[PDB]
């Protein structure tokens, strides 16, 4: 039973938010 | 004053001298410049205006007991010709566009017609500036709403008032078509903003020199 | 102009070579303007989380595209019959031809079909379903999120942690031994048994049901009673059939060896038992060193009692305690070392010792395993030899190093390094005069003439572990002797089965052409081995430049006089030495792939005959091998090899273009940019635009690791589309 | 920007001075060898890197030592 | 495979815009002069 | 198999009994000759790591002889390990005699 | 009184805080930030494990169903707009309660810092609180484990111990497991 739309938008935008974490990871390294 | 959470630590450029100055902006597409800020704020208006106009079209026209706004396209009968409608609806918002470019590269703000200021009934102040600005960003809001019951459900908007109010506890925004990937969104924008007021107890606000559009 | 912040120096360099050292020079933090040692080790440490969470980001996004594009529910059912899918293909430079070839696995569109094992893997720890794959790609989404903000966190002054924690040895090596290792093992061998064993007995266990499900029919009470032994009860039977509750059991903990007779891998009880053993162990060595509750180790004065009287070791390990906890650079080699140590060895064991359900027979996937993890070793050995050797270069102190070991062993670092050229030259001397001479017997008609030395020692050490097939009769090969008779209720049956069949990778029977290719691996050792340390050890001072300590780890040379000083850095040796690397991996992957050729077809005798010559290897392995390969596509149309195909010639060229950095060196091209900073300055219609960086040739250092990263690059996509190619277009 | 440096085993053979193309170095009065001459690097900014110094120096080892370090629109001996 | 159209989407995001927006972003930031 | 209480109790009060009258004498020598683990000279507390401090829970006992709760607790864990180790090789009945 | 009758303190005494003995072998303290963090970490903490512990037996005295099978029960809404209306309602009341803590280092709720309405504060009053919150995230770790055992309430639990203390044990809740559990 494949997987469905909602799990991969949802899958999608988590890995939006911790795209936010590792930006805010690499800002604070540069600094 | 308040923010767009409370208590939010607004941005350096964003010290409040703008009207509907709620400090939100975490993507920072205005900061470096100000005309072009300007004329964010004057797309912001343009875009709530004609968001006004939408939703009160789409509100008349779903409540006197006609079909579903989104599908009104194919219901109109009547005469002109779809290229001769694309035309004279091309020509003439080119026409008025171009005289609100003339306007807002005259006053600094739109206006209909030749008129720049455009008040023949004489209602302009800095509170009722900031009254339209709010009624747009709510239309907007509304509108981004109207477009979302369409897509997800069959249901027009007064239709799915109704239908929320008949079961609030089992048709809402969760359930299973897009209810979880709201859900996520939810939980996400929950602790957010506790995030935002952690690395404000933790780093501060010293103006850092990147920003999330790359200058 | 201000692009490499962290060096001033490259910043105002007006040319190309700016930009191009600021991209290499951005992680040596230690070179850095205004570091301090604190900051070193913060930024150490944010950048550890920010890898944590990459790795983490990698395993979830190979579990979203399995359970979203893969086959992981049609492959559960049928293991030996379904192609793997890797991922979906969307390329819009597909022609309709190449849409169909890649159309394999059950899938609606062109998939890749996955190589690396982790099909294999998610089936043998429990996993079924794609809901179970996405929850645990979700669960590592968050898990990722975390551990990137708890590297924001300690970048933050409030948790900044202070530099004499980062160097607390004795508190990190016990929590890592108790907790990192040993508390995980544990809570693996958790999941074994609560999942693993249940889901490979046809008994799905799950977050919703395992509070409610009985690992063992009699719980904790034999545990806690002592009847340790009521957990090894009934094993599960040779006719068991993987996921089905088919002649299964009811013991976790087995301790029956060898392998699993339908999968031909090892029990999954057995693998619980061991988790559970090294976690007790593991837990028992992270108790012993000296924290804050007074008892424990002092590591410090453990390496001050080393000292061996009558000055057999000098001053034996007088300050390495500081030595190694004041360098970074030494603990990354330790680190390296070690990890590269490990990576062979999880090679060389999981083709004999194949751990998870239905593997050894998926033949592409161990192959490329494999030969994927021998090369990581290979290069993780490298990046350890070069960083004892920056060690050497920055952080190593004659003073506190006065008299111990490393003092001893950089004393007399000459006859190290002339030793390991006289082994290096007898191994090449010998291995090579050996090969020559069967290729000319071969030649000439006369195969009897081969010299064909028998690997007595390497047969003599098989049959002690059982291996009844050259008559020793010696340990383990005969039933009488004490090992035999000691563990012959325990271990011994299964591994005396899988020892003696010829159907598994267990110790496989070896001959002259295997003596002639390990004596050439350990030629491959030996010379690399010998380039490193010798660039170690000459990395403060040779004779022909005794202060080049002074210049640090990576210069280009010392000019042409006294005679010539190109590649005199102990960088250039590690540049030496990585082809060597790549030579020696080379060898023994191609040896492995050779053998496990001859073992899959049934036809052990092609490498038996054709491995003492290397005619046989050219001809019988390359050559033979590389047909399906090279008609991946051709003028008659393309099929699903095409894809190797392109990569393997993309590697070619990949290799040759490093070839033009590694002959041709900087001079002719900085005239040629000369020469055409001439023409564009003064080409009308392009005066307008003018470069920002002035053009220059790359320095001689970059070029070099330009051509040492292109023959690397070129020589791993070569390798692995051939070797892929070979596997799966035959099996 | 190169780092030149002179060190005391010179002998004053003025050889280095004689070899440079870009004139760094000159002989500066000095009473630690018996030429009575010592090598001096005012002019470093004017420095390649060469090492032709390097090359004509008679001692073991050399006195002229030169590091490469940062590197300049002179240094890297560009004509554009 | 659930949601066909996703990947046609992403491919050119992260093989075209991405890749122009970030090669075009270093480029500007590593001759910025004045950071 | 032949009754846990007895032997961890027993094997428990021996570990403790040994290292509080066998082998107390020549373990604190030990600690008194390793003493802190240093670094650079230093303890770790001096060099600032202020997690690495001498918990103030063992310093002081009424204890005779010093026997703290951190060594009972260390003597009763290997107690343990030795009885479960006797239980569970007594638990299994097959022949790991090498006869 | 210290929780070692023969050791002192190493950085603490009755001087400050509440319910302060000497318990700190670990030495997390070390900070005086995080010493007054994990402060108010273990009075929330210990807030939330009261409510819990009062609602449970609250409960379960008036029968329902179990604390740990209540989650499973069908409610008047779905988990999912119920998960996401605490979210919010409760990261509206943590954020506040944050940024209170933010400029005064006390507890409360809403805009009042501190939440002390009608007086009743004391120091030996803070004491109570304390020792009140570490009694209850002990009773709410006990009432897990138990229920992790024997699938039965925390007070189901204590008279199934007082009919048969010999036997009702938590040894005997081990040897029950293979029972209560199929
Ligand atoms: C804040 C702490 C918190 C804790 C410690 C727990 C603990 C628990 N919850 Mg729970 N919950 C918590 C918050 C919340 N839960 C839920 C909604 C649920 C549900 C819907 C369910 C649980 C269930 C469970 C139990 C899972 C055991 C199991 O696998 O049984 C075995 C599971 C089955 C036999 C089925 C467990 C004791 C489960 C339960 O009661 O299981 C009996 C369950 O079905 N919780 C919500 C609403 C969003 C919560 C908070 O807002
Ligand atoms: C504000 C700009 C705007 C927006 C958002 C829409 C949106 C929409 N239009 Mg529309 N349209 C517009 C301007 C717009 N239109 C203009 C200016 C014209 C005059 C040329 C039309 C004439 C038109 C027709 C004739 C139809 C639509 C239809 C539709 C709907 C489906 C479109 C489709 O996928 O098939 C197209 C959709 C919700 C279709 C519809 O009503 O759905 C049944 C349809 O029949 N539109
Ligand atoms: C019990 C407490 C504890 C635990 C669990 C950890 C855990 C960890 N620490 Mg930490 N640390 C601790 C205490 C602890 N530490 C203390 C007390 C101190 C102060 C003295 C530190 C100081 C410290 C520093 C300075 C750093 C860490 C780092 C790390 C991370 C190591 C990198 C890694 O993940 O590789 C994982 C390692 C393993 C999985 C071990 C596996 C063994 C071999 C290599 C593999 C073989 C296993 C098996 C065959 C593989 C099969 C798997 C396969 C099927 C996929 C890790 C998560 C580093 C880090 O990453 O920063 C975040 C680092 O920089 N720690
Ligand atoms: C860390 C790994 C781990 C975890 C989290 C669990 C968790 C669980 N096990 Mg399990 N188990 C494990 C490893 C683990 N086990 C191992 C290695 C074995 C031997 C192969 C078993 C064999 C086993 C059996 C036979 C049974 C369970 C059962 C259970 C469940 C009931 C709890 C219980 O046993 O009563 C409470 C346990 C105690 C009161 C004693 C714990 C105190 C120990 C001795 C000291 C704690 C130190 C230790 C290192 C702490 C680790 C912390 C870690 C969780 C992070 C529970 C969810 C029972 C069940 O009903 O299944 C659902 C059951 O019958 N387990
Ligand atoms: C835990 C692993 C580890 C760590 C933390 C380090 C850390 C460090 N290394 Mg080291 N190293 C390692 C492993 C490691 N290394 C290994 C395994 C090797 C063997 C290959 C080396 C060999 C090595 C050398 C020779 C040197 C260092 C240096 C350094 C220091 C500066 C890094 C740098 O130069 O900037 C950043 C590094 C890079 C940006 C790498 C360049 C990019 C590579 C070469 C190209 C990759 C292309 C890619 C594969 C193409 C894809 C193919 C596809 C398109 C087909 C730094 C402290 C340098 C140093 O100490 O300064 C004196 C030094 O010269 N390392
Ligand atoms: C197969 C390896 C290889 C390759 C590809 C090259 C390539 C080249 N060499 Mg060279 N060379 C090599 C080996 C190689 N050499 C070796 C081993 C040596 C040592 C003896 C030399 C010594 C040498 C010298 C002395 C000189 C060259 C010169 C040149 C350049 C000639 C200009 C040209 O051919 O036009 C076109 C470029 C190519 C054909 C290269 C491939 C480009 C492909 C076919 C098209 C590009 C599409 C691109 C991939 C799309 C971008 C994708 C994007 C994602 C990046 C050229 C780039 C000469 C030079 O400087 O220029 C005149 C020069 O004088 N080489
Ligand atoms: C590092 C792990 C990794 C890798 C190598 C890939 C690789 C790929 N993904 Mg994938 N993805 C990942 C993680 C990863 N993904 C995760 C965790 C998710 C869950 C949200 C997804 C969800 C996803 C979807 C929905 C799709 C792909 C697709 C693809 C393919 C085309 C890329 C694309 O257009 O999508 C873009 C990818 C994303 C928007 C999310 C990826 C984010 C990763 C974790 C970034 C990691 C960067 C790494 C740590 C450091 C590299 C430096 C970099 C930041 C410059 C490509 C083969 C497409 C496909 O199926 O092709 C047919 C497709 O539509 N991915
Ligand atoms: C890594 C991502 C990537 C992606 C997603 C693509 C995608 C594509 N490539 Mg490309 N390419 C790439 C990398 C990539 N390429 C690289 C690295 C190279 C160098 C080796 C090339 C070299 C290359 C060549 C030589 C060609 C393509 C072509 C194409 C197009 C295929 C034909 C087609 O669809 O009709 C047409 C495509 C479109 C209609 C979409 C583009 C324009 C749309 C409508 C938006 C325009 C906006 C504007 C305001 C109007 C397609 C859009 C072919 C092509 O069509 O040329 C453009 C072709 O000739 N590619
Ligand atoms: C905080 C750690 C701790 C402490 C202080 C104790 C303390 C004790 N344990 Mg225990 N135990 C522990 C952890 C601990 N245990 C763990 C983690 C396990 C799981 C492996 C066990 C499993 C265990 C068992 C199975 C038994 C004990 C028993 C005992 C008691 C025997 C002492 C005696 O003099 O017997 C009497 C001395 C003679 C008869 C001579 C004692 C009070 C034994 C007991 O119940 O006492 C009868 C016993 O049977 N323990
Ligand atoms: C450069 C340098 C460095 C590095 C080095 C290295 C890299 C080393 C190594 C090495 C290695 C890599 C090694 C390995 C090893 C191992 C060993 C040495 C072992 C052992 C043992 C034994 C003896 C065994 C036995 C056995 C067998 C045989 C099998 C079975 C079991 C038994 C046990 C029986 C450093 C930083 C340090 C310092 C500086 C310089
Ligand atoms: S060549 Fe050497 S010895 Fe002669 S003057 Fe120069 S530095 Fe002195």
């Amino acid at each position: 039973m494949p997987i469905a739309d909602y799990q991969v938008f949802t899958a999608l935008f988590l890995a939006l938010a911790t795209g936010i974490f590792a930006v805010r990871l690499g800002v604070a390294l540069y600094k | 004053r308040p923010t767009w959470y409370p208590g939010a630590t607004p941005p350096k450029y964003l010290d409040g001298t703008m009207l509907g100055d709620y400090g939100f902006d975490p993507l920072r597409l205005g900061s470096k410049d100000k005309d072009v800020l300007k004329y964010y704020r004057e797309g912001e208006l343009t875009n709530g205006r004609w968001a006004m106009a939408a939703v009160a079209g789409i509100l008349f026209t779903d409540l006197v007991g006609l079909g579903p706004w989104w599908e009104a396209g194919a219901k109109v009968e009547s005469s002109f010709d779809l290229k001769t409608l694309i035309i004279i609806e091309v020509v003439t918002f080119a026409i008025l566009e171009g005289f609100r470019v003339k306007a807002y590269e005259k006053t600094g703000e739109t206006g209909l017609g030749p008129f720049a200021p455009f008040d023949p009934l004489n209602m302009r102040s800095d509170e009722t500036r900031l009254k339209e600005l709010k009624n747009g960003r709510l239309a907007m809001l509304a509108f981004l709403g109207f477009s979302s019951q369409a897509a997800v459900q069959g249901k027009g908007p007064i239709e799915c008032l109704q239908a929320h109010l008949a079961d609030p506890g089992h048709n809402n925004i969760f359930t299973s078509s897009v209810g979880n990937e709201a859900l996520a969104a939810v939980l996400v924008l929950s602790i957010t903003p506790c995030l935002i007021e952690a690395k404000n107890r933790l780093q501060g606000t010293d103006e850092e020199e990147f920003r999330p559009l790359p200058w | 102009k201000l692009f490499p912040k962290f060096s001033q120096a490259l910043a105002q360099d007006p040319t190309t070579r700016r930009i191009w050292f600021g991209i290499a020079t951005a992680h040596d933090f230690e070179s850095h303007d205004g570091m301090t040692e604190e900051r070193l080790y913060q930024k150490i440490f944010a950048s550890h989380f920010g890898q944590l969470a990459i790795i983490f980001l990698w395993t979830s996004g190979n579990l979203f595209h399995v359970a979203w594009q893969g086959n992981f529910e049609q492959w559960v059912q049928d293991p030996l019959h379904i192609r793997p899918i890797a991922h979906a293909i969307w390329d819009p430079h597909f022609g309709q031809p190449a849409v169909e070839a890649f159309t394999r696995g059950g899938a609606s569109g062109p998939v890749n079909i996955s190589t690396s094992g982790v099909y294999q893997w998610w089936y043998t720890i429990g996993l079924r379903t794609n809901q179970e794959l996405y929850t645990g790609s979700i669960f590592l989404l968050v898990l990722a999120a975390l551990f990137l903000f708890a590297g924001w966190l300690h970048l933050q002054p409030a948790f900044q942690p202070a530099l004499s924690w980062f160097k607390n040895a004795e508190s990190r090596l016990n929590h890592h031994l108790a907790g990192l290792f040993g508390v995980s093992s544990l809570a693996w061998t958790g999941h074994l048994v609560h999942v693993a064993i249940p889901e490979s007995r046809g008994q799905h266990v799950g977050w919703d049901n395992f509070l409610t499900v009985l690992p063992h029919p009699a719980g904790l009470t034999p545990f806690f009673t002592g009847n340790w032994a009521a957990y090894a009860e009934n094993p599960d039977s040779a006719s068991h059939v993987f996921n089905t509750a088919q002649g299964s059991g009811t013991a976790i903990l087995t301790f029956l060896g060898g392998f699993h007779p339908q999968t031909q891998s090892l029990w999954l009880t057995d693998m619980a038992h061991h988790h559970l053993a090294i976690a007790v162990i593991f837990i028992l060595a992270g108790h012993m060193y000296r924290t804050i509750f007074g008892i424990g180790h002092s590591m410090r004065e453990i390496l001050e009692a080393q000292t061996p009287p009558s000055g057999s070791l000098g001053a034996g390990h007088k300050g390495l305690y500081d030595t190694v906890n004041n360098s970074l650079h030494f603990q990354l080699g330790l680190a390296l070392a070690s990890v590269g140590t490990i990576s062979s060895l999880v090679a060389q064991h999981m083709y004999s010792l194949p751990p998870y359900a239905f593997l050894a027979q998926d033949f592409t996937t161990q192959a490329a395993l494999y030969t994927h993890h021998q090369y990581i070793a290979g290069f993780i050995m490298c990046g350890a030899f070069a960083h004892g050797a920056i060690f050497f270069v920055r952080d190593y102190d004659p003073a506190q190093n006065r008299g111990n070991v490393l003092a001893r062993i950089l004393d007399h670092k000459e006859a190290l390094i002339s030793h390991l050229s006289w082994a290096s030259l007898f191994l090449g001397f010998h291995t090579l005069g050996l090969y020559v001479h069967n290729d000319v017997v071969q030649a000439f008609g006369t195969p009897e003439k081969q010299i064909l030395i028998e690997p007595v020692f390497a047969q003599w050490i098989q049959a002690a572990h059982g291996k009844t097939a050259y008559g020793f009769d010696f340990l383990l090969s005969s039933a009488t002797s004490a090992p035999s008779l000691a563990g012959q209720a325990l271990w011994l049956p299964g591994w005396l089965q899988g020892i003696n069949s010829d159907a598994n990778s267990l110790f496989l029977t070896i001959g002259p052409g295997d003596f002639l290719v390990h004596h050439a691996i350990a030629l491959g050792l030996h010379t690399t081995t010998l380039i490193l340390v010798k660039g170690a050890l000459d990395a403060r001072g040779s004779k022909l430049m005794p202060d080049k300590k002074d210049f640090g780890y990576s210069f280009p040379c010392d000019g042409p006089g006294r005679g010539g000083t190109c590649d005199i850095s102990a960088w250039d040796a590690f540049y030496l030495a990585v082809f060597w690397m790549l030579n020696t991996i080379g060898w023994v992957t191609f040896y492995w792939h050779w053998k496990h050729l001859g073992i899959w077809q049934g036809n052990v005798n092609q490498f038996n005959e054709s491995s003492t010559y290397l005619m046989g290897w050219l001809r019988d392995y390359l050559w033979l091998n590389s047909s399906q390969l090279i008609n991946g596509y051709n003028p008659f149309g393309m099929n699903s090899l095409s894809v190797w195909a392109w990569m393997f010639l993309f590697g070619h060229l990949i290799y040759a273009t490093g070839f033009m950095f590694l002959i041709s060196w900087r001079g002719y091209w900085q005239e040629l940019i000369e020469t055409l900073a001439w023409a564009h300055e003064r080409t009308p219609l392009a005066n307008l635009v003018r470069w920002r960086d002035k053009p220059v040739a790359l320095s001689i250092v970059q070029a070099r690791l330009v051509g040492l990263t292109h023959f690397s690059v070129g020589y791993v996509l070569t390798y692995a589309a051939f070797l892929i190619a070979s596997t799966s277009g035959k099996f | 920007s190169h780092t030149v440096k002179i060190y005391d085993t010179c002998i004053g053979c003025t050889q280095c001075v004689r070899a440079c193309p870009t004139d760094v170095l000159e002989m500066v009065p000095w009473d630690g060898c018996k030429a009575n001459q010592i090598a001096s690097a005012p002019r470093t900014e004017d420095c390649v890197g060469c090492k032709r110094c390097e090359s004509a120096c008679p001692t073991d080892f050399l006195s002229v030592r030169v590091y490469l370090g940062s590197e300049t629109t002179r240094s890297m001996g560009l004509a554009y | 495979m659930s949601a066909q159209f996703l990947p046609s989407i992403l491919v050119p995001l992260v093989g075209l815009v991405f890749p122009a927006v970030a090669m075009a972003s270093m480029f500007l930031y590593i001759e910025k002069e004045e950071i | 198999l032949a009754d846990v209480n007895l032997v961890v109790g027993g094997c428990t009060v021996g570990a403790l009994a040994l290292g509080r009258f066998v082998f107390l004498p020549f373990h604190r020598a030990s600690l008194a000759k390793a003493g802190m683990p240093k670094q650079n000279g230093m303890t770790h507390l001096q060099a600032g790591d202020a997690r690495a401090e001498e918990a103030s829970f063992i310093l002081k006992t009424n204890d005779p002889a010093g026997f703290t709760v951190v060594d009972v607790m260390a003597w009763g864990a290997l107690g343990h390990a030795a009885a479960f180790y006797i239980l569970a090789t007594s638990s299994l009945g097959l022949d790991r005699n090498p006869f | 009184t210290l929780w070692l009758p023969g050791i002192q303190a190493p950085k603490y005494l009755d001087g400050k805080l509440a319910g302060d003995y000497g318990f700190d072998p670990l030495g997390l303290g070390v900070d005086s930030d995080r010493l007054k963090w994990y402060a108010e970490a273990e009075k929330t903490n210990g807030r939330w494990a009261m409510a819990a512990v009062a609602g449970i037996l609250f409960t379960e005295i008036l029968g329902k169903a179990k604390w740990f099978e209540a989650g499973a029960q069908e409610y008047w809404m779905d988990n999912g707009p119920l998960l996401a209306v605490e979210a919010v309602i409760m990261g509206f009341l943590e954020l506040k309660r944050f940024q209170g803590w933010k400029e005064t280092g006390t507890s409360g709720f809403l805009n009042a810092f501190p939440f002390d309405p009608a007086g009743m504060n004391s120091p030996s009053m803070a004491t109570k609180e304390v020792k009140n919150g570490r009694l209850a995230m002990t009773a709410f770790v006990g009432f897990a484990v138990q229920a992790l055992l024997t699938r039965q309430g925390p007070i189901e639990a204590l008279q199934s111990h007082l009919s048969s203390p010999f036997t009702n044990n938590f040894v005997g809740s081990i040897n029950n497991l293979p029972n209560v559990i199929g």
